[PDB]
């Protein structure tokens, strides 16, 4: 009983250009070599999700933009943020959130 | 549990 979800809202108004203002990076299976998603690597301190307040790294994404990436490689799964972020969530100033945490 | 393989993306 380790692991929570967190849905959040990342404005980037001005992180616009910058994306949003985070390094993700994902896992694979050791032996099914499958995708293990996308990991905050590491949050811009000063960028739209830093600024959000709910951003942490070590969060593994599950949707962005109400747009599961659990059925897609994690590089595709950052580029499917990465777009819905820069075109879908800036559109209106900001993208939604998905991402589950354990507990540590 | 990565095949030393993995990558970062600004975003």
């Amino acid at each position: 009983g380790t692991r929570e979800f967190l849905t959040f809202e990342v404005p980037l108004n001005d992180s616009g250009s910058a994306g949003l203002g985070v390094s993700v990076k994902g896992n694979r299976s050791k032996e099914n070599h499958a995708d293990l998603g996308i990991f905050v690597k590491s949050i811009i301190n000063g960028g739209a999700a830093s600024k959000d307040g709910r951003l942490r790294v070590n969060d593994q994404l599950i949707a962005v933009n109400g747009e599961s990436l659990l059925g897609k490689a994690n590089q595709e799964a950052m580029e499917t943020l990465r777009r819905s972020m820069s075109t879908e969530g800036n559109k209106r100033g900001m993208i939604q959130l998905i991402v589950a945490r354990r507990i540590s | 549990d990565e095949d030393q393989h993995s990558q970062i993306t600004k975003v």
